[PDB]
């Protein structure tokens, strides 16, 4: 349970008082052997389904309706639909990565750091959605770069109505 | 063992080191490859442990 | 524009023809399957794309909950397979979903400015005194946005 | 073999590992139909592929794609088959090519369908990546995986696993049905392959 | 006029010509050494062990 | 069926008697399908009027009870559907022992 | 393992040396369809004279 | 913040993870854009170059595995193909873990002009060389560790010749369970010279 | 007919060994096109993909020789050819024995 | 008129030359390896054997 993301100096520092060393070790071994042996079930039950393969029974690549019966009353149907090559739905595509980028990114500083990371520049990140537009479209990467930099001296510093704000006080400011 | 097989007793484990697979593939391999790779070569028996 | 063709988008359908023509446009299919858009794009052969737009997107929940009218769409379908238009355009055109053939007339109109003028879809629609549309579709901005 | 151009002594060597034909052994067709007993029993023969990055490793734990790299291995022998026959551009080796590549289509069957509409909602990216709906997932694979719990069919922890993300099918095997397609595309007009 | 459009159709089989040679050598370039050429480079550091 | 069905997929059913081995209270029509999704399946016999259908369709192979104990009417031509893009035609029994 | 190394080296060099062959004769028929739709230019240009 | 020491404009690109001395020429994504920020934030934390890094993240797993598999996009995407479709990296050319038994077999026949009695003469040396070392016979052997359940062991070998070339292999205790090996718990047999 | 499952043209294609999708612009003679619709038979005969293949005729000579001689054309008129003029094949270079 | 019936005539002459190298390439391309190439692989492989 959960002890592979919550490493041992992770699991240490909670555990100064509570056990002894060399039985933390062995838990955080078997916690850690415990992630790959869900890797392997989850993943021998998932892609006995792949679409290219059960049109075709002369394969007799077979599925077992016996353990698949249950994660779709668990997972409500995470095995239903597969999805065609990428978008921005797939398990395999640039929102996955930077899914599991972002959780492995928010706690690299401590939240009270002028330097941490949603602190820095970032509450727009936790706001922006995954829309398959998000992934397609492309617009000028200085237009994106005028525009956060709107947002971060509308948000607080003179709090301004809108962007003629913005250039009226742009207009004022001397030094 | 007697019939030609070894083991190695680990505890009430009896777990098997070689196999006579050599010895009797001679006779599937006389007449040719494709005697050689059917599931009848492949169905040869091991003796008892 | 076939003369068999040009009988099933002229004639007018009642409630009290309508199993009748609906057993001679369909034959045996019932209404249940024909309901559900998968046989829809098995039968009537179209995209998934093109499945957002004839009754509306469908998921597995009810969306766009008919009773039936599967004759009007049907009369529909088969014209845009014919003059090879879009659906805001045959939504737009004649929203009574209902044909006479002033419409044969009107749709004959924006096909031959198309090919007369080579403009746009929206623009010989302009041409047929015809308003700007602001329904947005395909992933794009519409007529007025644009 | 495949390598050097030289096809039937390839396709005769692939039949011992996997005949689509079935086999006949001493005028007796026989029952099975791959030639390698533990492809039809599967059997693990390594027990922790994930100890490294190795594509033989996760072969060794699930034999079922061996079975696919095998198959892959017999597309390619009849797309190579019927290329080579498309190049020499006289009339009765085009029915050959015809007929190559319906064999390689029949094989496979239809492209597949998926359907579009999806439970994907788009989400907050903070809401997606919780590491609430990461522990509730690891939890629920070992709770599947040690077989105690009743299943049940509500939206409280569905709303954790909702937000995972969706499979995607093989791409490479994807690339066959359009290469196929569209071979087979200039077959049915009167084009070149270019 | 005609002439002209002769000419049109002379430079593109000239194009077309150093189009293949272009994707060939690329082809022959990108793909560096062959299988069997790092086998022998294999087989020497075989015999060097 | 070429009517109802928009799939290529195809229920495979096995009526079992009740009785002799397995001491049953009432039959029930087994069949297995391809369809992942839980459903419903009815199994509508034309001839006898009557249907059978089992809520919450399991995945694959699933256990489906038959009300009336009366295997003649299950003799003649059954249509077992989906109502969601899936039927099959089903006929020519055979009674085995 | 020397004798082996030198036969699969042999064999590369063929292949190299076929593959130069194809780029000569790919470069043979390239001009020669552009003589062919010269010889098209040149008798329009007749038609003018 | 004056806490943030920022002088120029390229102290305002370090802080903010977005540049803006880019030209508008250029034309990209939104979510590449953020991937990019992201990444030149954990190139950043990684170096100790902004101050404080607290030690208890950077110890985790995905941060090991950071500079080869995780720091690009390509990387990831080969890492989390290779766990689900090994299929498209087996290669039955190069094998990690193989025998020589295999290498003689692949350089018998590596070469351009291949006849089938060529590749039967191949098979058949290789099937002399398999008959060698199935034929193994155990002398005697040595445990490892002081008692039976842990450490390794090591075999040795002999053949049905005569001067004889002595064969060892080595296997593992921990790797058992359940009354069986796993067959990664194993070694190849390695031959003695002396 | 209903027995035979045909949804698309290309299964109309499969069912009747003949295509109808080729344009106008292809010119062939009639014999091999016969050619062609039987072996295209053969193939999905062979396959056990159309259903229930009586094996009583697969175990046939002429059937274990399809793959390699019997199934194109060129290869039939090799093996009649080298029975009765061996000595268009016959090459004192290489002997085999 | 007379000179550009000459022109027809060079144009002849080069398509002739052009004609004999491909053909030659070809021939050469398509006889891949001589006899005495593939006695030459086969007495590496005695050799081997």
């Amino acid at each position: 349970l959960t002890d592979i993301c919550h490493y041992s100096f992770n699991e240490f520092r909670q555990q100064v008082s509570d056990h002894l060393s060399w039985s933390e070790t062995n838990r955080l071994y078997r916690d850690a052997q415990q992630e790959q042996k869900e890797n392997q079930l989850y993943e021998a039950r998932i892609l006995k389904r792949a679409n290219p393969q059960l049109q075709n029974a002369v394969h007799l690549g077979i599925t077992l309706p016996h353990a698949e019966l249950r994660g779709y009353n668990s997972e409500f149907g995470g095995r239903a639909s597969q999805y065609v090559a990428p978008g921005s739905v797939s398990s395999m595509f640039s929102p996955a990565a930077y899914l599991t980028e972002l959780y492995r990114e928010a706690r690299n500083l401590h939240a009270s750091d002028s330097v941490y990371h949603l602190d820095e520049r970032r509450p727009d990140l936790q706001s922006m959605t995954l829309s398959q537009q998000n992934m397609d479209t492309e617009l000028s990467t200085l237009s994106l770069s005028n525009e956060i930099l709107l947002k971060g001296i509308k948000a607080n510093q003179s709090n301004l109505d809108s962007d003629t704000k913005v250039m009226e006080m742009l207009s004022t400011f001397r030094p | 063992d007697e019939n030609g097989a070894q083991y190695m007793q680990w505890g009430a484990y009896r777990i098997r080191l070689n196999t006579l697979f050599a010895r009797q593939l001679v006779e599937r391999a006389n007449t040719g490859i494709d005697t050689i790779l059917s599931m009848e070569t492949q169905n040869i028996q091991e003796p008892m442990m | 524009i076939s003369p068999e063709l040009f009988n099933i988008l002229t004639e007018e359908i009642t409630e009290a023809n309508a199993e009748a023509i609906y057993k001679q446009n369909f034959g045996d299919i019932d209404p249940a399957c024909l309901a559900m858009p998968e046989y829809l794009k098995s039968y009537y052969n179209f995209s998934d794309e093109e499945l957002s737009q004839f009754i509306r997107k469908y998921p597995d929940n009810e969306l766009n909950t008919q009773k039936i009218h599967l004759l009007k769409i049907n009369k529909i379908i088969l014209l845009s397979q014919a003059v090879n238009l879009p659906f805001l355009k045959l939504d737009e055109i004649i929203p009574e979903q209902n044909i006479t053939p002033t419409v044969l007339g009107k749709i004959f109109l924006v096909k031959y400015y198309m090919q007369k003028y080579n403009i746009g879809t929206e623009t010989a629609l302009i041409l047929c005194n015809d308003s700007i549309s602001q329904y947005s579709y395909s992933n794009q901005p519409s007529q007025f946005d644009r | 073999l495949l390598h050097e151009q030289n096809f039937d002594e390839a396709n005769r060597w692939l039949k011992y590992v996997w005949s689509p034909s079935g086999y006949i052994v001493r005028g007796q067709i026989k029952n099975y139909h791959w030639n390698v007993r533990p492809l039809l029993e599967n059997t693990s023969w390594n027990s922790d592929p994930l100890d490294s990055v190795d594509p033989d490793a996760v072969a060794q734990h699930d034999p079922m794609h061996y079975k696919v790299a095998t198959f892959m291995r017999t597309l390619d022998l009849l797309m190579a088959r019927g290329d080579h026959a498309y190049r020499q551009l006289e009339r009765d080796t085009l029915n050959e090519a015809k007929m190559w590549y319906m064999q390689a289509l029949h094989l496979l069957g239809n492209k597949p369908y998926l359907p579009l509409s999806s439970v994907w909602n788009d989400p907050r990216l903070d809401n997606a990546a919780a590491t609430t709906t990461q522990k509730a997932h690891a939890y629920a694979i070992t709770s599947l995986r040690q077989g105690t719990q009743t299943p049940a069919l509500l939206l409280r922890s569905a709303n954790t696993l909702t937000d995972l993300f969706l499979p995607q099918i093989n791409d490479v095997m994807l690339s066959y049905w359009n290469k196929l397609e569209l071979r087979l595309y200039n077959l049915r007009h009167n084009l070149s392959i270019d | 006029i005609e002439e002209i459009d002769a000419e049109k159709t002379v430079l593109e089989k000239s194009k077309a010509g150093a189009k293949s040679r272009f994707d060939n050598y690329s082809k022959l370039y990108d793909e560096d050494v062959n299988a069997g050429e790092r086998q022998a480079l294999d087989m020497r550091i075989a015999s060097q062990s | 069926n070429p009517n109802n069905s928009s799939n290529r997929f195809m229920f495979y059913p096995v009526y079992q008697y009740n009785g002799n081995t397995s001491g049953l209270a009432q039959g029930r029509l087994l069949f297995h399908r391809d369809t992942s999704y839980s459903s419903k399946v009815a199994a509508w016999i034309p001839g006898a009027g009557r249907s059978l259908i089992n809520e919450n369709a399991n995945i694959g192979d699933d256990c489906a009870e038959d009300s009336v104990n009366k295997p003649d009417d299950l003799k003649q031509y059954i249509y077992m559907t989906d109502s969601k893009g899936t039927a099959t035609d089903v006929s020519g029994p055979v009674d085995i022992n | 393992l020397l004798i082996e190394a030198e036969k699969v080296s042999q064999s590369e060099i063929w292949r190299r040396r076929r593959q130069e062959w194809e780029i000569q004769r790919n470069n043979a028929e390239a001009e020669m369809k552009q003589i062919d739709a010269q010889l098209k230019s040149l008798t329009v240009r007749r038609e003018a004279a | 913040n004056r806490a943030a020491s920022i002088k120029s404009r390229d102290d305002l690109y370090q802080y903010l993870l977005i540049d803006n001395q880019v030209s508008a020429e250029i034309k990209t994504t939104r979510i590449a854009e953020a991937i990019a920020s992201i990444q030149l934030y954990v190139n950043r934390a990684l170096e100790n170059i902004e101050i404080h890094a607290v030690s208890d993240v950077i110890t985790r797993q995905f941060f090991i595995d950071w500079d080869k598999y995780n720091k690009r996009y390509s990387t990831w995407a080969g890492v989390s193909q290779l766990v689900y479709y090994p299929e498209n990296y087996i290669d039955p050319t190069m094998r990690i873990g193989q025998t020589k038994m295999m290498d003689t077999l692949l350089q018998s026949v590596s070469q351009s002009q291949l006849n089938a009695d060529t590749v039967e003469d191949a098979f058949k040396s290789y099937l002399t060389s398999f008959e060698q070392v199935a034929n193994l016979e155990v002398i005697s052997a040595y445990h490892d560790n002081v008692n039976n359940d842990q450490g390794l062991t090591y075999f040795i070998g002999n053949s049905k010749t005569e001067v004889n070339q002595y064969y060892w292999r080595s296997v593992d205790h921990s790797k058992f369970n359940d009354g069986k090996f796993a067959a990664n718990a194993w070694s190849e047999w390695h031959k003695i010279d002396c």
